[PDB]
Order: C-alpha cells, then structure tokens, then sequence
C-alpha cells in the first residue's frame, strides 16, 4: 500500500517468540495509525475485560506506533500506547524517536509488545532481522551510559555486519530508565536522552515486561506514496513556512519558565499555591548564556529545530545534562518546586530524564510532598529531612526515595492520585485537596483561573487523557483545536510544533502520501470521534484499582476554584456551577448522553457498535 | 570546480539535507540512499558526511566492471548503476567509508554533486544551519584529508565538547 | 515591528556592526557612539549589547528635559541631541545599561533600530555570522529581560565554556 | 590633521614623566607610520651612537605605533619597533591589539617608551589620563591571569568612573609574560592570549624596562578624514570582497600544518632536516574536530575573521587555550619537533603563548637543541634528561628552563644564533651548521629549497629582517612583493591577511583618509625605499655584542644549501653561486653600493643625506 508497510511486528515476551500481522486496509482508514490504531487494538483485545487488566501485569499491552504521515511529513514523532498505570485508561503519547522511522525504513508500521520476559531483555529490529536478547549488563543503566555501550555496540555489530554495504547510520533507541525499571507509576519512555513518551507512566508498562530498550535500524525506502509530485510541492511550502518562526525556532519553550508565570499567570508555582511570577532569573537568556552548549537541534527531517541542549560544566551539578529544559521542566522540576535559577532546573531536569521519569507528573508529587511538609502533614520524620521550597538538594534525596520505593518513596511512588489517597487515609487528613491531578494524572503546567493562557473551564475536566495539557478539550468540542484535532496528530504521527501549515492542509499531504480522501469533517464526525470514544469507554471502564465516576471525576482539581493569591488577575478562579454547565454542554456536542457515557445510537453511527457491550458494563458499575 | 566544506558543530541534525538528495536522487524518501548522510552516534553530536572527490579517486580505480567514471565538468563520482554488482569494493578502497549499498538498491550510491549545484548546500544555507558551504577554486591536496570515518569524527567531537567526563 | 534578537554564541567579534553603525549614525569610526557595542571581556567571549525597546521605556520616562520620546512607527527610541544635558539618568534607569555618551559627544546615543531596518543585522547576516536577528511581530514581555549588565552576560558565558576552569 | 591625531606619548619611565611632543605633517609624509615612522625614530634619536644601544638596556625606544588607515581599514593591527636583541637591527613588527585604535580614540597616534622603570610598572592611558602604575602585583603572570586580574581590575575603574556615561568597553592591552621579564632573547609582546608581536624579541625590550603591560581606552572618534565618503565606498566593496576568501576564512592558517610541507615541501621538520611529510593527523579537519572551541573569532573591524580558539578538555595537557594554532607554531612547535598530533600542538602553542615567547624562534632554538642532542653534541648530562623527536614532555621541560635561565636555559635563553656561537666555542665544535637563522633571526617556517613556496634564493639572505618570512625580498626589488610593499602593510598599519584589494587600492585608500596623494611610484621609490635604507643602515651598525658583515651575512644559513632529503623534489637546493648573483643584482636595483651598504648618492635623492654619518662608520668597521 502506499505510505504504510501494511504491517505490524507482534513480539510475545513471555514464550519469546515474534511473528508479523498484517494491518487491513480498512482498520487503517477507520483509525488511521497512532493513537487511533493503538486505542483499537487495545479495545479489541482487551476492551472485554478491560477492567480486569493490571496495566502493570503480564496482560497489558505495549503498542509502539507509526501513522501514514510518519516518514514523509516535517519532523519526527513515534507514537506510544498502552493501558495507563496513572488514568487506567489509554493516553496516545509521542516522543521525537526516529524509530518510527527505521521500522519503516525496515518494513514495518509499529509493534505489538505481549506478555512478560523473565529477565530484562531488549527487541533488536534490524531489517529481515528480529531478536529477543539478553538485556541484563544494561538493566540500571541511565541514557547516557546506555547511548556509550548498548547504543555503540548494536552499532558496531551492524556496521560490522553491512562491512561490504558501508557504513550505516546510527540505530534508534528507546528505553527506560531506573524509574520504569522499578514501575514507578509516573516513568517515561525516552529516547536521545532528554525526549520522553511523558504522560502515562509507560515507562513501567515496559518495566513491569522487563524491557530495557527497542533499537531498530532500517536500511530500505519508506513505503511509495500515492502522489509523489503533490507531497514534494507542499513539503517545500511547508519548510518555507516554518523556517519563518523565528523565536520558537531560536529559543523552543525555553522562553516559557518566565513567560508562563508572568504573562499569563497560569504556571505552578509550589504546587499551584501562585499562578505569577516576576522572577527574570528563569528568562532563556540566562537559560541560553549559563547553560546552552547547542542552540538549534532537531528531529528528522525537522525545519523548526526547536531542541537545545544545556549542559553544566561548572558548580556541584557539574556533568548535568538536559534540553532548553523544555518549559514543562521549567515549571514542574523548577518554579512548582519553589526553584528559579537555570543551574538549579537544568539539574533536577537531568536527573528525571535520567531516572526515566516523566518531568510532570514527578514535579507534580514532589510539590505536592513539599506542601504537606510546609503544612506540617508531611514530617520531617516522616521523609526523613526537611523538604523546604527552592531547596534543589532535598527534592533531588526525595527523586532517589522515590526510584528505590525507600521508606516515604514507596507511597510516592505510586503517583500523586495514589499517593494522596494512602496518606488521607494514615494522616486522618483529607490531602486530596492538594493534589493538582484530572484522572489521576498530573495536571500540565498551564493553569485555568487566569484565562489568560489556552487552558480554561473544562480544557483537563472532561478530557479522555485527564490532565494531560497536549490533549485538552474546547468548546465548539468539533472545530479545530480540542481532542479530535488532537488526536488527528497524535494519529498521524507528527510533532504538534510543526503543524503551522493548519489541519486541513495536513489531512491534505496525508491524503497525497495515502491515497485516501479523507476530510477534516469526516475526521472531526468520524474518525477522530470514534478514538475519542473508544478511548472515553477504556477510561469509564477502569482498572483493576481505580475507578472514574463522570459525575464525580469530570471535573477541575479543588485548588482550580480558589482565587488567584497574585499577580494581574489575583482573585480570579472559575465557577463551580459554569463548569458543570459546560461540561453538561461538551457531552452534547460531543455525542455522551447526559451522564457523560457515550451515546450508543452514535457508537453505531460511527461502527464501533460492538462497544455498546462496554457501556453496559460501565452503566451496571454506574448506577 | 566546487567543494562542500563541512562544519560539524554547525550542524542541527534536522537531515533535510538528507530528505533533498534522496527525494531528488530516488524520487522517494530514503534516508540511507542520500548521498550525504548524517551520524548521530551521541546525541546532540551530528557529523554531516559525503565524498571530497578524491583527485586519486580511489572508488573509481577499485571498481572492477568499471561502473565508476568521473564527470569531467564537476569532479564528482558518476554511478552506471546497471553496471554495479554491489561488491563493495569503491566501499572499502574509500579512506573515508563513503560509498553506500542501501538495501534493496541494487547500486552502490555516491555524491554526484548535484551536477555542479548541490541541493544539500541550498537546503542548509535556506535553514540557516550553514554546517555545509560551496567553496569555488582549484582543488586543495587538504580536501582529501577530509575524508575520514564518520565514527572517528564523532569522538573527536565528543571528547572536545564534554572533555574527560565523555 | 521588528526586534534584534542575539545569540552571543555566535558572535566572532568582528565589529562590523560597530562600523557600520557609527558611519552611519555619526559618519566617522567612533566605537564608543556605536549604538550596539560588543564587549569582549575576555578573549573569545562576545557579547554584543544594545536596546531591547522595554514597553515601559525607562530611559524616556527618566529623562528631565525630554530629549528622548518614542518613534510611533518602530517603537525606538529617539533621541533630541540637542535637549540632552548629558545627565546620565536614562543609564541609570536602563536595566541593561544601554544609553552610552561617548566622550565629546554632547549627548547620549541609543538605538533608533535604524527607523526600521538594521544595518547591524545585515552586515552580521553578510558576513555569515547571524548572530543578529530580526524577529518580526507583537513585542513580547520576555524581551525586556534581555537587558542585562553587558558584565553578567560575559562571566555567565566563560563559566560555561571554561567551567571549573574560570 | 587627518587621519592622524598628530602627536604622541612620550614616557620615561627612569624619571617617571610623561608628555606629549607634536607629530609634524612633514615626518608623516616622508615616513607615513608604523615601522617606517618607527625607524626614523629610532635612527633620529639613537642612530649616531646605534652600536653602543645595548637592545636590552635603558637607552633603548621601545615604539607603539599606529598609521593613518589604522582603525579605518579593515582589520587592526598595532605597530612595535624597537632595536631588536635578536638582529641589533630594526623589525617592524605588529600584533592584532585593538592598542592601536583605542589610542586614536583617545587622541593620541602612539608611544614612544623611554628609559627604565625602578621596579614592574604598567602604563595606563584612559583618554586625557596617563599613568604610570606599580605592576609588582601582576609581575609573573601569564596572560590568562593577566585578563582575569589587572585587565579585568582597569575595567572595573573606567567603569565606576563613567559611572553617569555607561558603561564604556574594555580598554585593549598588550602585556609580557614571564620569558619577557626574563629578559629571554626572542620573548615576544602578547596581546588576548594568542596574538604576538612575534619577531624581534620585543618582549625582552619591554621586560628590560621593568614595563609589565600597556593598557589602553578612548571614547571619541578618530580623526576626521580628508574623503568620508569615499572611505565609505571603498570599505563597502573590500568587505565584500573579503567575505569571499572562503577556506581563508573557515581554517585561517590552520590548514598550513598539513599542506606547508605536503604540498609545497617548505615546511621545517626536525630542525629542517626535512621540509616534506605525508602525516595527516596534522590537517585542519583534525584541529577543528579534536580542539577548535570557536571557529570564527576576528579582530576589530575584520570581514576575514582568520582566527580560531583551540581549547583542550581532555587529556594530560586539559586547559591547553590557543588559536588554531597559527601555521608557524603547527610547524615551529609542532612538526619542527617532530610532533604532528593536534593535542600536543596545542599544548605546546599555549604554553609559548602563556609564556610570552615567540613560537618561531622558540620551536627553532628548540629544534636546535634536539638536533644538538641526536648528533650527540648535547649530551643527557648537558640537558638533565632526554631530548627525543617528538616527545613533548621532553620540549615542555625545556622551554622552562629557558625562561628560569637554568642549567643550558642560560645558554638557549640568548636565542638561536648566539646560543650556537657560545656552544661551538665551549665544544671546539661548529654547530653553527645546524643553526638555521638570518641575520640573527631564526627563519620562518617557509623553506627556500623546493622552490613550490613563496620563499625562494635571496628571500631571507638579503632582507633587513633577515629571517623574517612576513618581510622577504624579492626581483624586482621594487614591485609588488618584496621588502618595499611590506613595509608599507607594517607602516599604514594594517593586517597582510586583508590586503585582498591590491596594493594600489590600499594606497588609494590611505590618501581618501590623510588627503595626500601618495602614489604606488612614489611608495616604492621614496617613503618605502628610505624606510628600508634606513632599515639596511642601523642593521649594518649592529648592537654591542652582534655585528653582522655583508659580504659573509648576506646568504641562507648552510642547510638550504643540502639537497632534499625527502618528497617530491627530492635532491634540490640552490646553488651558492646563482645565489650571489642574485644577491649583487638585489644590491643594485634597491640601490646600495657593491658591497651592500646603501649609496651616498641614493641617500641624498631620499632626503636622509645625514645618514652619511652612519655609512662611514660601517665602511670603517668593515674597513670599507
Ligand atoms: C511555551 C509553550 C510550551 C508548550 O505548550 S509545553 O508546555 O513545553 O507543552
Ligand atoms: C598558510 C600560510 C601561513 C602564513 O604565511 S604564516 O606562516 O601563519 O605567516
Ligand atoms: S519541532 Fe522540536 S520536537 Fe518537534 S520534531 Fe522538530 S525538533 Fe523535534
Ligand atoms: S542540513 Fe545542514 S544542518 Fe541539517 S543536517 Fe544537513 S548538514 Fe546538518
Ligand atoms: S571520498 Fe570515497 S567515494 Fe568520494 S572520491 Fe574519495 S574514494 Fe571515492
Ligand atoms: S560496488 Fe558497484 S561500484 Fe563499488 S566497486 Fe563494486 S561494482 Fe564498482
Ligand atoms: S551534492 Fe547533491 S548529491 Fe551530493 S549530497 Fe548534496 S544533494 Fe546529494
Ligand atoms: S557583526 Fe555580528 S558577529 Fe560581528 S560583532 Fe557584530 S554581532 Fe558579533
Ligand atoms: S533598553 Fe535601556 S535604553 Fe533601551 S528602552 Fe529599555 S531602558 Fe531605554
Ligand atoms: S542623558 Fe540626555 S537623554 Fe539621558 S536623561 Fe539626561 S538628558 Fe535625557
Ligand atoms: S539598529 Fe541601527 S541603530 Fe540600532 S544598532 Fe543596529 S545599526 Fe545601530
Ligand atoms: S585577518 Fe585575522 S589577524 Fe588579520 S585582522 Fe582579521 S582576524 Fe585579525
Ligand atoms: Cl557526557
Ligand atoms: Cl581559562
Ligand atoms: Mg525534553
Ligand atoms: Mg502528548
Ligand atoms: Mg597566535
Ligand atoms: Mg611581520
């Protein structure tokens, strides 16, 4: 077929054994690739008994993916799925691996991963050529010290493997780190050190299958695409394009540290207590003259560039490594911790990409834990050190807790949802109220009190991907931004930094590479309805351990409704009763009866009607 | 006469220098089959490669059915690649492991300097990177020295920037 | 409206900025009424330094007699040499230091972004160092935290590239 | 005046008083600046009693100076003359200080240094302020320390005083480092760590004086020039003429090391024994990808921006800095040695640099010493360990005791020429075969014998900046290289490396700033020939200890006479013979006399008829 191999790679941990599955034609126009593609294998194989799959357990599915447009578009994303360990839903996340695109290269759309090796392996795709290795030198090993041995050796075995063909490029990796090895509920997926598959805590769905790391090296063409001359004609138009963006190019999201807090009051500043900030000790320029070793990197094919890399030569955090950090680090590993100075951030943002952990979601526990203890919940006998706001050195013991699950670390460790549970219930103190989390997953660092940044009412409240600020929900709930434009690039799969051209003309080069005729009102009624269904079903269905109720659980974090404490829009907070209205409002438009439960006329309307099986489940648990 | 002068620490790694050969060599996107290839052996660590035109061309003199000439107006490699039996010989005489057999091709694949007007250049320039620049004189005896393993770049660089903590 | 954004990193130290500058603008070589300066504290550490066009304009609201107002159409800042008495209160509210009196000058020089397009800017894209930049568009607040000490600016870069060492 | 402030400093530091004295439009229209205006000093004050001017002691001139184009044509260079310890002749010698510009700025077009400070001084200059300043504390520093203390201080005092004006940039510097204090024979003056003023052994001149540093800051413009406009134009098209030079630019003369002595077979390995080699570890693309921390530095006002930083994180020798390093140190500390890996190149290039040492006439006294000790002349025992090809600890080792002057550094510490005489007379030996110097000036890293370089026959022999390689001569003797057109280069004072548009344009150039009408005849007919006379005159008087005799010091040192041993044109060398009639034809087309020494008559047509007086005085040492 055009723009895809038509094919996926199934690799059984358990017996150790890899066969190839072909992907229809028709699956592929119902759901795309990505996210979509993911969230329906999930349904399919385990959507009966959803709420029975231990996200962590043997069961649980890890789906690494690609979408049409992921050899051919600017930029470069792979696509991960699986059963959340944080929501026990689905969420489709992306990090900047080029594996997608050797998989391609080597004949493949993306991977299945089933079941559970017995000792840490690693999956090595190179070509024809698929195998299950021994992974047990590099288990506890951190990206750095993984690209200097696993990454140079694969290299070396293939380089002297294709002596007489030259010398290949290098493989793409991702792996986990210590947190993932140890299933910390909130570990990430990384790649090239400093990108992650951040939101969802898939970082242990691949630790809790012993799986060290994917390298995949492809060697062949991408697929043949159905009109060549049209994709070439808009590629140029779409360099030309984004060449033009000229801050986000030079400075990426560096420049959101100062800019979040101080423009729009809407960043977390310990533990979203404030929303401002005037603080100009975080401003990219100290960023880019303290700690910038390179300015412009970029992913594949990429004309945006949008990646830098810090790094410390001097001081105690000497041999620290990071990107701008990305703003999410900024304010999660920085000013939501009480911390404002490069240095300081640049270091607490190597140490989670390191660990492996996911910067949100453990900035987010770890401001959550400092404000127990500046309340006095939390003891200093209870961590075992003074955990004071701006202290780098205290959150820094508390990151090490929390990977080895030693004492207070093994109750964090399970996420902030989790963890402030297990407290109100030993404390006799309902902290809950401190947790900034939309089903179980942390908030990302664009607060809604300001209405000054995207985020506002029911951006987190009613989405199927909770508090994950890169999928949030709009109202008109079709239209072009939201879940469903979303989940269009998270399907593709593309960088969202590189879809200056606009949605319609980007389902216009899918359409050039695929040979589909798809429109972006058939993505908004059809396609991208029937993900976000699909995905709002998995979620309403729960896991083993936590269960969402939409009466209860759509809707804003406590603290979102107290007034703002400062800055140019102190005493602004929503209200209560308007969001409740919208969300009322968003169920309509987006086709959930009055209870938030998908509608099963629509369900039928858009072919998923076998998941009317699902909602029945979900209405007997329900009333 | 033209030359690609190679700036390493210039270079982004955003490979639309690949992307351009291979759409404009294959038709297709294929990034083994570009004739100047990127290696990322650590990340952050981008080593732009591709043929210095030897003026001994040790390729053209290795290739035994003599699927190798070279362009008399430019002084680039020309591929014949019906005559290419993949045996890769250009690829082991090459003191810089230049020549490339990407599979499936059926052809070793080898700068031919776009003609006189290379197109890597032009995307890199347009990007703002300049890791590649068009220099116009005679040929320089220095030039060949250029061509080097990719990997031995790579640790050079990355020794340079992160010192004994590499 | 337009923005000079710098990359100190790659700034060689050539000057030409100031050159032309201060032909421009005085139509002699004078490098201290360059209206962007580079300070070079250190061998090899370039920083070059001139007015971010603070919303707030603290310079023009310091100003005793008036001399300095707001140019409508770029958002720079001109400066009525013949009002000015040479006080020093605009470098003193600068929060970058900017406003420069060269030595029998008479008056204070400030960039007036060259009503609106940088000879700076050029002569740096000219010379294939770029680290002049115009970004156009709405001004963001970020850019006001641009004015630093030239000072800070240059022992922050040495403690990065030289570390321990410095 | 245009162009010119009209006047200089004058400083003597042995009464500690300083003035200004009037710079008449008249010696500027015969002598122009820099080197030539230099040399008429020095001849004007000291020629009549030139052979009593120890170099070393305190009726020595130490000369900072500038010409009209400097600080207006593209680049900065500024220019030092002095009598020189190495030639007891006259260099015109200049370094990439921005010394120069800020001095106009100030008001000022240079310095003249007089006499002997008591204890270490430094001269400060800050528009109208002169001062000179106890130095006792930065006594001993290198130049990395020098920046990081004293510089960094002086800035910090121009900064408080300028409190209300802002805040002004750095003052520029030029400063010894410790092999100057030591009075070693070829120290050189330093300025921003890696720049020289390398030929002379000016930096034992300014050692001798007890003168650690000068530092300089203007804040007004240059002097007004006599056509803006066309200024103007001109800098326009030689900038983007200069932007062109596209290798130049990228490597510098970085890609020397490798290509000198691959390509052109010119190149010093192993104190000349070779001069051709095949070793790629040396090239460019190793320097740029193992070292080069900034490829692009420039000086002020330079489109060309031929300079790199090389900086060393790895390693025994991590924190090495230099720049990339110029050619003449890849091969003078480097191949010269035997050494051709990047890493010790480095090395050795910073500590030359640290050290204040010229790296020409260090890696030639160097090289020396190890052929001395491979031919078994110098002992172990003579040196205190091992001096092999290619061991850098072995060159490091000594390079300090030549700056402590201990052990055979007391010796070496003279340079190249006097170091062979005194050893030939301690070994009943003549080393003086191995030494490969002109005039007293080691020869710079470009070889005569393969004739593939730009050096070739009477290039050094009949120079007066004998082995100087950025002054040679050549036939024609006027003409568009050669002694004549250097000369002016180091007199307008600008950059070589930017002399792109053509000597003719250069000069153009110079009238639309001065408003005379100096024509490119006139420069190598007059002002230049009567700066190279004078030149020839006080080299020919020679200093106290060193006197140089035309009929024997007007030739290339022995080993350009050996066949190639090696390369492409293995076998060749001149011949002594066409050698010597290229020398008697150079003498008759620059216009002295049979014997070398310049014509009564030319001297009267030039207008330096007094300079008569200093002829005989030569004719009767060398009894005519
Ligand atoms: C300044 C914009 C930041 C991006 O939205 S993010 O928070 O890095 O996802
Ligand atoms: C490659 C040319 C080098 C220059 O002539 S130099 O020897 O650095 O003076
Ligand atoms: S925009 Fe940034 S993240 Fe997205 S692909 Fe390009 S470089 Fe990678
Ligand atoms: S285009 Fe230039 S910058 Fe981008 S990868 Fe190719 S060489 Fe490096
Ligand atoms: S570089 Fe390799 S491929 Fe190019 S000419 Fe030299 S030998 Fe042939
Ligand atoms: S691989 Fe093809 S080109 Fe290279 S030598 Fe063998 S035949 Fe000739
Ligand atoms: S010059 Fe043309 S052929 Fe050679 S690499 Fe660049 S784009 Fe490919
Ligand atoms: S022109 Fe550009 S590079 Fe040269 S000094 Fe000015 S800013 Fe730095
Ligand atoms: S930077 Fe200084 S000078 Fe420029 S506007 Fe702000 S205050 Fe005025
Ligand atoms: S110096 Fe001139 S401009 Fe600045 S405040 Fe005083 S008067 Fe106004
Ligand atoms: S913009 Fe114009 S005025 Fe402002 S600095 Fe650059 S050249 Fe001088
Ligand atoms: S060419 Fe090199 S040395 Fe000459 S002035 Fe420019 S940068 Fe300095
Ligand atoms: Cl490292
Ligand atoms: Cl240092
Ligand atoms: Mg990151
Ligand atoms: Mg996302
Ligand atoms: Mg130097
Ligand atoms: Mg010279």
């Amino acid at each position: 077929m055009y723009a895809y191999n038509g094919k996926l790679l199934d690799v059984d941990l358990t017996r150790e054994k890899v066969k190839e599955v072909e992907l229809s034609e028709d699956v592929l126009k119902k759901f795309y690739g990505g996210r979509g593609l993911g969230t329906y294998i999930l349904w399919k194989e385990l959507g009966e008994k959803w709420e029975k799959v231990d996200p962590l357990g043997e069961e649980n599915l890890l789906l690494i993916l690609t979408g049409p447009l992921t050899g051919y578009y600017p930029g470069m994303k792979t696509s991960i799925v699986s059963k959340s360990p944080e929501s026990n839903g689905v969420v489709g996340s992306v990090l900047s691996s080029e594996l997608g695109l050797e998989l391609k290269a080597a004949g493949y759309d993306g991977i299945i991963i089933r079941g559970k090796a017995k000792s840490p392996v690693y999956l090595f795709i190179h070509n024809d050529t698929v195998e299950i290795r021994d992974a047990t030198k590099y288990w506890g090993m951190g990206g750095i010290e993984l690209y200097k041995t696993l990454l140079k050796e694969v290299h070396e075995e293939i380089r002297k493997k294709e002596k007489l063909k030259g010398v290949p490029k290098e493989p793409a990796m991702i792996y986990i780190g210590k947190g993932g090895e140890n299933k910390v509920r909130f570990a990430a997926i990384m790649t090239k050190l400093m990108h992650a598959a951040g939101y969802g805590g898939y970082g242990a769905v691949m630790g809790s299958k012993n799986l060290k790391a994917v390298i995949a090296k492809g060697s062949g063409p991408l697929p043949e695409v159905y009109d060549k001359e049209k994709m070439k004609v808009l590629l140029r138009e779409f360099w030309k394009e984004l060449f033009s963006m000229t801050t986000f190019r030079e400075w990426g999201t560096g420049a959101g540290g100062y800019s979040v807090g101080h423009d729009r009051s809407s960043e977390p500043i310990r533990n979203w207590q404030e929303e401002y900030h005037d603080n100009e000790e975080i401003s990219v320029v100290n960023f880019e003259n303290r700690t910038w070793i390179k300015k412009y990197w970029a992913d594949y094919g990429c004309p945006v560039n949008c990646m830098k890399i810090s790094y410390l030569r001097y001081g105690p955090y000497k041999g620290s490594i990071s990107d701008a950090p990305d703003y999410e680090l900024q304010a999660y590993m920085g000013t939501n911790l009480g911390i404002f100075e490069p240095e300081k951030i640049v270091y607490l943002s190597y140490l989670v990409d390191e660990l492996g952990l996911d910067g949100i979601n453990t900035g987010n526990i770890l401001g959550f834990a400092a404000e127990l203890y500046q309340r006095g919940i939390l003891t200093k006998e209870d961590l075992g050190f003074e955990l004071n706001w701006g202290d780098e050195k205290a959150f820094a013991k508390l990151l090490h807790l929390i990977v080895e699950k030693e004492g207070i670390g093994k109750i964090l460790a399970e996420g902030t949802y989790r963890a402030a549970l297990k407290i109100s219930e030993i404390k006799g103190i309902d902290v809950t109220k401190y947790a900034v989390h939309v089903k179980g997953i942390a908030v990302g660092a664009h607060g809604i009190r300001s209405e000054l940044d995207y985020t506002k009412d029911i951006s987190y409240a009613v989405s199927v991907q909770g508090g994950d600020h890169t999928s949030t929900a709009a109202l008109p709930a079709k239209g072009y931004t939201g879940e469903l434009v979303e989940a269009f690039y998270d399907s593709a799969v593309i960088c969202n930094f590189v879809t200056k051209p606009g949605f319609e003309k980007i389902i216009e080069f899918g359409n050039a590479l695929s040979g589909f005729n798809i429109t972006p009102e058939q993505w908004l009624n059809e396609i991208g309805l029937r993900i976000i269904h699909l995905q709002r079903i998995l979620l309403l269905l729960g896991g083993p351990d936590v269960y969402w109720d939409p009466r209860k659980d759509d809707d804003n974090p406590p603290r979102f409704y107290e007034p703002l404490p400062s800055g140019p829009v102190k005493g602004k907070a929503p209200n209560r009763e308007d969001i409740k209205a919208k969300v009322k409002q968003y169920y309509e438009e987006i086709g959930y009866d009055e209870h938030g439960i998908p509608k099963e006329e629509v369900l039928e309307e858009l072919g998923i009607g076998e998941a009317k099986r699902e909602v029945k489940r979900i209405k007997k648990r329900l009333n | 006469a033209i030359w690609i002068l190679i700036t390493p620490d210039k270079c982004s790694g955003c490979r639309l220098c690949e992307v351009t050969c291979s759409l404009e060599h294959e038709g297709i996107i294929w990034p083994e089959a570009s004739r100047i290839r990127v290696f990322e052996l650590f990340p952050g660590i981008n080593v732009p490669h591709t043929c210095v035109q030897c003026p001994d061309y040790p390729c053209v003199n290795a290739c035994p059915t003599n699927a190798l000439s070279v362009d008399e107006k430019t002084g680039a490699v020309v591929v014949n690649e019906e005559k290419c039996i993949t045996c890769g010989a250009c690829v082991l005489a090459c003191p810089g492991k230049v020549p490339r057999i990407p599979a499936g091709k059926g052809s070793v694949v080898i700068c031919d300097l776009c003609g006189g007007n290379p197109k890597c250049v032009e995307i890199c320039h347009e990007a703002g990177h300049d890791a590649l620049k068009i220099v116009t004189g005679n040929y320089r005896p220095i030039y060949r020295t250029f061509a080097k393993d990719p990997q031995e770049k790579s640790l050079d660089i990355a020794r340079k920037v992160f010192g004994e903590d590499f």
